């Protein structure tokens, strides 16, 4: 393949293959669920692990006291695009005195990743993102990867072998949507999707986190202990 | 801006029990000669807002543009833009403090003293005032230069106090501001007879009557006024 050296060059069919393997990058990650009712959104996350004297590795990262996101394969392009997020909800506040909508956030992740697959010089990055947050219209969760499209969904997860969370989510649709006033009920749904992934591992306080916004939440991370109701 | 040219006099505004009304006249003044007349000098932001602007007017013409263009950023990928997603008093304010404040730290200010009035999203009425320096305030009344000194005496009989806020009804607001505007057209000798008026109420609709003229004034008593001190 000789298309494939760098993010200028189409290929007779069309196609560009550094935004493809940084896709492959993605779907070798850990998998990641993100949900939401009326009243709230929930993102639960299971973590890896080098080795057992290791820690855990970090999956999700607060942008904003109404939004947060989770990711999804290479953390430092993670790292990039949350600090970009976070400046942006902190100049709307500053500016105009107001919260910064997850549709608007959205929008500019997809600018950011645009402009890293038409130059020379630059790579796309290599994660994918759901974000979850509350503002003026209710709650909401979006799926962002690194070709620039971003997707609003009631579910989603993504990572490896996510299609057995998706297929839950997609099953089970008209229960979690209805899930209003009780976020416990809805954080038990999502840990159920995401069991839906597990193979070889069962769920603990040491590899399992969990998130969570809402009307009257801000965006609030539970990990160890805070989680151990919810296995 | 480092000195006016063209500029417009006071704008007086108060909140009542339900709204907020803002007032000015429609002069532009040329260094004591009364140049231009028809100069609107009140502009609505939308259906909740009108910004209020005294000074210089072609910083005013400069600030209208902006004020356009914020609305139309504002419109661009928001499906919600006539809805909650729509433009705020609290946000046009702060951008126009931010504005204000930025360019006078960089020895360019906008000659202007500025109130923006309006009805939040949940009811709350707002008014709050930002001049050429970017000093900013709030109270239940609220009037910049010349008014200031004779438009907030005569408000504060009616509103001297938050609690009086909900004892006072649209229309005696608009009486105390239609004679503040009348005493400030006898003693302002930078004023006009004409001016427009913005009541923007949380049950009704933004109300903008323009071509309000001055009523009937106490001149008879002149005619008893002989010469000074020992004249006939």
């Amino acid at each position: 393949n000789n298309y494939d050296g760098d993010t200028v060059t189409f290929s007779p069919t069309g196609r560009l293959f550094q935004v493809e393997y940084a896709l492959e990058a993605i779907k070798q990650g850990s998998v990641t669920v993100g949900l939401r009712s009326n009243t709230h959104a929930v993102l639960v996350a299971l973590k890896r692990n080098a080795d057992e004297l290791s820690s855990y590795q970090k999956k999700i990262i607060k942008c904003d006291e109404h939004m947060g996101l989770s990711l999804a394969g290479l953390a430092p392009d993670a790292r990039v695009l949350s600090n970009y997020l976070r400046q942006q909800c902190n100049y709307s506040s500053l500016v105009f005195n107001r919260k910064l909508a997850v549709e608007r956030a959205g929008h500019l992740l997809c600018d950011k990743a645009q402009k890293n697959t038409q130059s020379y010089g630059g790579r796309p990055y290599g994660v994918g993102l759901l974000i979850i947050g509350y503002d003026k219209s209710g709650a909401h969760l979006l799926e962002f990867q690194p070709s620039g499209n971003v997707t609003e969904l009631y579910g989603t997860a993504i990572g490896a072998r996510s299609q057995g969370a998706k297929t839950y989510l997609e099953r089970t649709l008209d229960t979690f949507i209805k899930i209003d006033g009780n976020p416990d009920e809805l954080i038990k749904a999502g840990v159920e999707a995401i069991s839906q992934s597990l193979r070889d591992e069962s769920l603990t306080v040491d590899n399992l986190s969990i998130a969570i916004v809402g009307k009257d939440t801000p965006f609030t991370i539970y990990d160890g202990e805070a989680v151990a109701k919810y296995i | 801006t480092q000195q006016p040219i063209v500029t417009g006099t006071s704008v007086i505004s108060m909140k009542y029990d339900n709204g907020v009304i803002i007032a000015a006249d429609n002069l532009g003044s040329y260094g004591s000669l009364l140049r231009f007349n028809g100069v609107e000098r009140l502009i609505p932001v939308g259906d909740n807002t009108v910004v209020g602007i005294s000074g210089d007017i072609s910083d005013m013409q400069h600030i209208e543009r902006l004020l356009k263009d914020l609305v139309t950023e504002n419109a661009y990928d928001n499906p919600l833009a006539d809805a909650e997603e729509a433009l705020e008093p609290s946000y046009i304010f702060e951008y126009l403090a931010t504005v204000m404040y930025q360019r006078r730290s960089k020895m360019n200010p906008l000659w202007n003293a500025i109130i923006v009035a309006g009805v939040q999203s949940n009811g709350d009425q707002f008014l709050r005032y930002v001049n050429l320096l970017g000093v900013t305030y709030s109270s239940p009344t609220l009037a910049t230069g010349f008014g200031a000194h004779m438009a907030n005496p005569l408000l504060r009989k009616v509103v001297d106090r938050e609690s009086d806020i909900p004892k006072t009804t649209v229309q005696v607001a608009e009486e105390a501001i239609v004679n503040a505007m009348r005493v400030l057209y006898y003693r302002d000798a930078r004023s006009s007879r004409n001016f427009s008026l913005a009541i923007i109420d949380k049950n009704t609709g933004l109300t903008f009557k323009k071509n309000l003229q001055v009523e009937n004034m106490k001149w008879d008593f002149a005619k008893d006024i002989k010469g000074y001190g020992t004249q006939k």
